[PDB]
């Protein structure tokens, strides 16, 4: 790969450096290239891989949802015959976001998850997993669709698993997966109500937990709680 | 749409 | 090139989508490719040519100026020896931000501006010629700037003769001309004086043309009147 | 920055 000549702390620092410079697609590849190294990921470095990845597939999301939103305007009765190019155009973005979310599960399938033993790192990379094919199902029409949403649950819930048994319920990381995987079973699954459920009983058991929460995390874990009342006020 | 992180 | 299979027609329709996607280096792509069908364009496609290259090569220029402030820093008195990689990443950006610039001023040259007689037209390509030789002076430092804020006073210089013979002093080309001009003066130029010369001069002859400005382009005008002023409360 | 368009 392009990033095989230069050395893993000099992609490390150039990660930095593209965070900085909001160069988010250059944060990804110098990212891979620090996977790609063969060492496991610290803390810092795994959250820079997350962050590039997010900011990526997210600009992605967002423009394939504009387009779809153009295409099933374009499908409805009274709309004008315009051709092939709104639906041609939106694949074109959907292989592209399809290629993205393949590459992250590849370097999570190999070899992240496998040597992550820790409970942080590995539910952090069993959350990514779960949102990669949640990513995938947002875009999935054809015969996929249902396994690739049995991909996502899976992996959500190996992680929901680790995270109760090893981490206390303000952990930042537990948070954010339970965030997710209720969305995943709001907008993905079908399942508002265990949406509610988990993001309630989620909030109500950090809240307990506030009074073990470092000053360090504070401000990570409050943010992702408000989120999780966002979602709430959103759904109910 | 909801909120994730 | 990989847009010479498609109609000329669906390469502007799909830089429309682009553009409402914020894929902005989609939108320059297919309207290079439009551009290579060989037909002129229309002034509506001329503004989704100048758009999708602005915003590409804006957010280059926003990327290498994050990079280039942290390379200054890097090397001021009592800085850490960090080694080459803000250096090297910085040219990377640079060089990107180079190629498009020369894409664009290759189309220009190829065959927008020789074959573009009427007014609009000629003043519009030649503004951008102006503009992306400046882009290219902002990260000129070797044998070469000199020659670059040349080409670009040149584009610029023609442009604004056209427009002061052909268009109404409220005419947003002619307008937004002058204003990149007076910028090119007092950024690049080293010509703070000509910069708010040229800034007064044309809002004031816009402010007495006002009363023939038509209502579809009063607020594009009454925008760029507005940034004129703002850049005289900058520089005075 | 100075504005330009
Ligand atoms: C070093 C520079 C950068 C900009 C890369 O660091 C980003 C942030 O990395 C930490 O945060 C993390 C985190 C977020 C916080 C909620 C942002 N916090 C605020 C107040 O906005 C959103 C991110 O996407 C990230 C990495 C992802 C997850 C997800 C990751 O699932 C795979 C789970 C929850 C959250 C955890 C890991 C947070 O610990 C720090 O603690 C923060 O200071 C810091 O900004
Ligand atoms: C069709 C959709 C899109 C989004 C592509 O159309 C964009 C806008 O194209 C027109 O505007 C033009 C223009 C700007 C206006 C100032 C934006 N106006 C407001 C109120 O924000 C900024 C752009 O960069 C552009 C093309 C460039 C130039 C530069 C171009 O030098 C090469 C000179 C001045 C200005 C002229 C051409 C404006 O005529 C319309 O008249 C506007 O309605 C319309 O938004
Ligand atoms: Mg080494
Ligand atoms: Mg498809
Ligand atoms: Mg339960
Ligand atoms: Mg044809
Ligand atoms: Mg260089
Ligand atoms: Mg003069």
């Amino acid at each position: 790969g392009a990033m095989g000549s230069m050395e893993r702390a000099s992609l490390i620092q150039k990660a930095k450096l593209a965070e900085q410079a909001e160069r988010y697609e250059d944060m990804a590849a110098f990212m891979k290239g620090a996977v790609e190294k063969g060492e496991e990921l610290s803390c810092e470095e795994r959250n820079l891989l997350s962050v590039a990845y997010k900011n990526v597939v997210g600009g992605q999301r967002a423009a394939w949802r504009v387009l779809s939103s153009i295409e099933q305007k374009s499908n409805e009765e009274g709309s004008e015959e315009k051709g092939p190019e709104v639906r041609e155009y939106r694949e074109k973005v959907e292989t592209e976001l399809q290629g993205v979310c393949d590459t992250v599960l590849g370097l999570l399938d190999s070899h992240l998850i496998k040597e992550a033993g820790d409970a942080e790192s590995r539910v952090f990379y069993l959350k990514m997993k779960g949102d990669y094919y949640r990513y995938l199902a947002e875009v999935a029409t054809g015969d996929d669709k249902k396994r690739i949403i049995d991909s996502a649950r899976s992996a959500y819930q190996e992680a929901m698993d680790i995270s109760k048994k090893e981490m206390p319920p303000t952990n930042p990381i537990r948070l954010g997966l339970a965030l997710n995987f209720s969305v995943f079973h709001y907008e993905i699954a079908n399942s508002p109500e265990e949406a509610i459920s988990l993001a309630k009983t989620t909030f109500d058991e950090a809240m307990a937990d506030l009074h073990t929460l470092s000053e360090d995390s504070y401000k990570d874990s409050t943010l992702i709680m408000q989120l999780l009342r966002d979602n709430l006020t959103l759904w109910t | 749409f909801p909120a994730t992180v």
